[PDB]
RNA sequence: GGUACGAAGUCGAAACAAGGUAGUUGAUGGUGAACCAGUGGCUGAACAAAAA
RNA sequence: UUUUUUUUUUUUUUUUUUUUUUUUUUUUUUU
RNA sequence: AGAUCAUCGAAUAUAACGG
RNA sequence: UUUUUUUUUUUUUUU
RNA sequence: UCUUUGCCUGGAGGUUCGUACAGUUGUAGGUAAAAGGUAUGUUAGAGACU
RNA sequence: UAAUACAGGGUUGAACUGUGGGUUAGUUUCAAUGCCCAAGGCAGAGCACUGGAUUGGAUACCCAGGGAACUGUGCUCCCAUUAAUAAGAAUC
RNA sequence: AGUUCUAUUGUGUUAGCAUGGUUUCGA
RNA sequence: AGUCUUAAACACACCGCUCGUCACGUAACA
């Protein structure tokens, strides 16, 4: 079925680093049968608290991505180890696509009435 | 038609909750309706609330 | 008086497959990628064969 | 002293128990929620490939399967109440909980529901009997499942009495009998090269012959066996068995798990 | 709230009475029971003050 | 016969004008008999249950007191002979299942027929 | 965490208000409780009595108030 | 070794009621005698115990 | 022993469901 | 010629035939 | 000096 | 009011695959009150106040 | 007891089914703590054990040290034995 | 009562993550 | 000191009630 993972960058990631990334996460849903939805950004987001993750140092902002995408379920876990190896992602998670609520056809009057 | 209804027995036991320091259930949970319950409708009376949701399709 | 409830049925469940459809009509539309990849995917094809 | 401790695992019990659990995984070529060609041709091909058997989960996978064996036995459009229906619905359901039990083993709450539900086909089996007799044979041919009349009440000795758990013999070959370790049965104690002494509790579990409880040519004679001799039919071997999961004498039926 | 680990059944009147919410005795089901009134003969109990009865009519 | 069994509890009421009953195919004949003898106001078929009147004189009811001597996991059989015995010096009903239908204990010795003990009303010890 | 700042108003009566602000938060009990080790035992009676004492006093917590605000404007109701 | 009954002497204050600083129980350890230390379960559990 | 700071290791029930509101719908004569 | 509850001594159970 | 007790001790720090 | 499973008869007591498996309340020297509880009184280094 | 994977139970809607059941051995799973065996270790706790108190004549109450016991697919159910002291049907 | 489909999930199992009492360290 | 509330295995009611080791004597399962 149908996945989302949100992932939230660092200040010293440069453009670089995050095609890179992305084309690596591809290759894990080709490899179980399955293809990419949609990618999107949400820009910087503050931090209520400062983040002090090991060998990595001390963080107050980064840059929040999202991207969807879809393949078999047994490719979640290969995915999420996947993140934590590499520098630069502080924090992620993923959620399950749901019908009605979503970052996809649910994205307007939230906020406003 | 003319049917009667059916024995309230059902198959497996009641909740029971594991002893020991290590709270864990055995064979059901607190969700557990017995099947000598009284209607949902007798139970509550007040109903959907104005401001409740009117689509639980979460 | 079974076989008519036979085609009630089949018309209940289309109705709800009907709803099915326009919900993942939306994903693909709303998607950018999927429309980015499939459109360069055509054009490559055209070029080696011409 | 000897030591009571867990039996050794027959080297036929491994190989067989992987065999199992690679049927299950199989994924065809088709496709789930009835998404017939009709509608997926509005779909790009993209998007198509998520819909596959490939890219669906457990649940569906498993849904996928009773459609196409109720099918099989379907009397009419939209009727899955019907006793030749259910019969095969809860045999998908009971191999659905045994292949999860071998990766998960410390879930013991599923264990009791898991009789709930061998129970609960046998008795749909006495009752389909007396309704239909000619359609309860066809039904076993084509799920090779171990075809059981009831026409007299079963005895309480277990050495003769029916099995639930060996209904399937056919497709599990390591589920038919076991053999008695009561009081006088128990096995005797040996010694491995540890320099200790340990005990079993329960007997190795043997591979049994493809022969079990099958019918043979006998011989005409007159002896304490046969006081009025055999039967025709007996010597061309082709009479029915009334209880074919009988375990025999010095045995005793398969465990749950 | 607090999450319980496990549940107390009390037998005795004396530690029911705490342990509970309330003992208030509530109306008998007339399916089991009668339904009380004033008519009824009163208890068989003698008159008692600090200790000393009080049996005299003056 | 079970549900037989079922109508003392309902019947046997002070402080009460209905009481239902579940349907069947025995109890509709034995709340004949008993309204011949003026124990039972009325009585309708509700569909699945039963709905039967109770009869009042001064406040407390007209029956007082209901035995029931068959059951089903045994059967009580008498001879001609040997009702009158059981029965003697009394005003109680006793319901005698015969084999040409149910009727009063008065009438199964007036046949002398051997009847079956149902139940007792307005019985003694 | 609490902080308060203290202006045109006494020490006094400053402190009058952080000490309240424990009692809601159960702050002083669980300082308390983690000091020493209780049995699993305990625990699992003691839970349940909470349950029964402290509702009953929200109720006579409630009828006291009744008292005083009548006792200040007399009056009486009755069946009228 | 252990148990019953009668008489009755010495050495101790375990149960009652929070004084032995709660006390019966499953399986162990220890001590001249009440039995004592630890873990699990129970009440056949005493005291104390919320507003903005 | 107190305070402060910056990334080692074991462990995982503090917060989050409640006026016990069906004919109140159920516990055992008497003192 | 057909049918025709077994009980006490505390109790300790599966045995005999043919490959 | 610190810690602890109804009270006290044992133990720990040494310019 | 009706169907079926399980269990008890005042309190009370026992020698000083073979060291394995199975199985257990009962054949006494002795006794006439063990015990649930509504109420009263008394005691309490147990709570409150003229 | 937030996220994700596998598979159960409960409530409501449609279809199907058209008496399918109550109890349960010569039966079968699970089952706190303690003990044997095994795996183990570098935290927080402590039985036994000479480690600082007793008495109005005897002690484990009050501190500290302290090598058993605390995660098991196993052997395994002795108890105050896990959601009242009935597994079902009828009278609201 | 039971099977299929649909909504719902502090019920069983689950390896890395976040936070926190205690503990530990001092270019 | 006088009352109120709660608990109690005592009610010749705390000078109450009650248990254990050891010493002597009479006996049945040896």
């Amino acid at each position: 079925v149908f996945y989302e993972t949100f992932v939230l960058f660092s200040k010293r990631v440069q453009r670089a680093d995050i095609r890179q990334l992305l084309k690596q996460q591809e290759a894990l849903i080709t490899k179980h049968h399955g293809s990419m939805l949609a990618v999107r950004d949400l820009g910087w987001r503050k931090t209520a608290f400062r983040v002090i993750k090991p060998r990595q140092g001390i963080f107050w902002f980064g840059r929040l991505f999202y991207f969807s995408f879809g393949a078999n379920p047994a490719a979640i876990t290969e995915m999420s180890q996947s993140l934590q190896s590499t520098n630069g992602v502080l924090r992620h998670a993923t959620v399950r696509m749901k019908k009605r609520h979503n970052l996809m056809t649910y994205n307007h009057h939230i906020h406003a009435r | 038609p003319v049917v009667f209804p059916h024995t309230r027995a059902r198959a497996g036991g009641k909740p029971i909750m594991m002893r020991g320091k290590s709270g864990k259930w055995h064979w059901l949970g607190p969700y557990w309706k017995p099947p000598w319950a009284p209607s949902n409708k007798a139970r509550w009376p007040t109903g959907p609330e104005e401001w409740a949701w009117s689509d639980p399709t979460r | 008086e079974k076989k008519v409830t036979q085609s009630l049925q089949t018309a209940r469940v289309s109705r709800r497959k009907v709803a099915h459809v326009l919900w993942l009509k939306k994903l693909q539309d709303s998607s950018d990628f999927l429309q980015e990849q499939e459109e360069a995917a055509r054009g490559v094809a055209a070029l080696a064969r011409a | 002293v000897a030591l009571k401790t867990r039996a050794p695992k027959s080297p036929w019990y491994i190989e067989a128990e992987k065999e199992f659990l690679n049927e299950r995984a199989q994924v065809p070529d088709a496709y789930i929620e009835r998404w017939h060609g009709e509608d997926l041709s509005k779909l790009s091909p993209a998007l198509r490939r998520c819909l596959h058997l490939r890219c669906a989960s457990s649940k569906e996978l498993h849904s996928w399967r009773k459609l196409q064996l109720c099918r099989l036995l379907q009397r009419r459009p939209f009727d899955t109440g019907s006793p030749a229906v259910q019969l095969a619905c809860l045999t998908e359901k009971i191999l659905n909980v045994r292949a999860h039990l071998l990766r998960h083993f410390r879930d013991q709450q599923k264990k009791k529901v898991l009789s709930i539900w061998l129970s609960r086909r046998h008795r749909v089996m006495k009752y389909l009997y007396r309704v239909d007799f000619n359609l309860y044979k066809y039904v076993c041919q084509q799920l090779r499942i171990k075809c059981v009349r009831f026409a007299i009440p079963d005895s309480r000795d277990r050495q003769r009495a029916i099995s639930p758990i060996a209904v399937d013999g056919d497709r599990c070959k390591f589920l038919i009998r076991q053999k008695l370790w009561k009081a006088r049965f128990r096995p005797r104690q040996l010694k491995q090269v540890d320099g200790k002494v340990v005990r079993f509790t329960r007997h190795p579990m043997e591979q049994p012959s493809s022969a079990w409880n099958l019918p043979k040519e006998h011989r005409p004679s007159l002896s304490r066996a046969w006081p009025y001799g055999v039967r025709e039919e007996r010597l061309k071997g082709n009479y029915v068995i009334q209880n074919p999961t009988a375990a025999g004498l010095g045995y005793c039926p398969a465990p749950l798990f | 709230a607090p999450f319980p680990r496990g549940i107390v059944k009390p037998r005795s009147a004396k530690v029911r009475a705490i342990l509970n919410l309330s003992v208030e005795q509530r109306q008998p089901n007339p399916l089991r029971a009668p339904r009380k009134s004033l008519l009824d003969p009163p208890p068989c109990v003698a008159p008692l003050e600090k200790g000393n009865p009080k049996l005299d009519r003056q | 016969m079970q549900r037989a069994c079922e109508m003392v509890v309902s019947l046997l009421r002070v402080d009460a004008l209905s009481q239902r009953c579940p349907f069947h195919v025995l109890n509709v004949q034995i709340l004949d008999l008993l309204q011949r003898e003026g124990l039972i106001r009325g009585f309708k078929v509700d569909g699945t249950k039963i709905d039967i009147l109770l009869k009042h004189y001064k406040g407390a009811p007209v029956i007082r007191n209901i035995r029931v001597v068959s059951k089903p996991s045994r059967d009580i059989w008498l001879t001609p002979h040997e009702l009158k015995f059981r029965t003697r010096f009394n005003t109680g009903l006793w319901i005698m299942q015969t084999s040409c239908g149910v009727i009063s204990h008065r009438d199964c010795l007036r046949m002398g027929i051997g009847g079956k003990m149902l139940m007792a009303i307005n019985n003694g010890y | 965490s609490c902080h308060r700042h203290v202006f045109r108003a006494a020490p006094a009566a400053v402190f009058a208000s952080v000490q309240r602000w424990g009692r809601r938060n159960n702050v002083h009990k669980l300082t308390l409780l983690v000091q020493t080790y209780e049995k699993p035992c305990v625990k699992r009676t003691r839970i349940a009595e909470e349950k029964a004492y402290y509702p009953r006093w929200f109720y006579l917590r409630y009828a006291t108030e009744v008292i005083r605000y009548s006792l200040k404007h007399h009056l009486r109701l009755g069946q009228a």
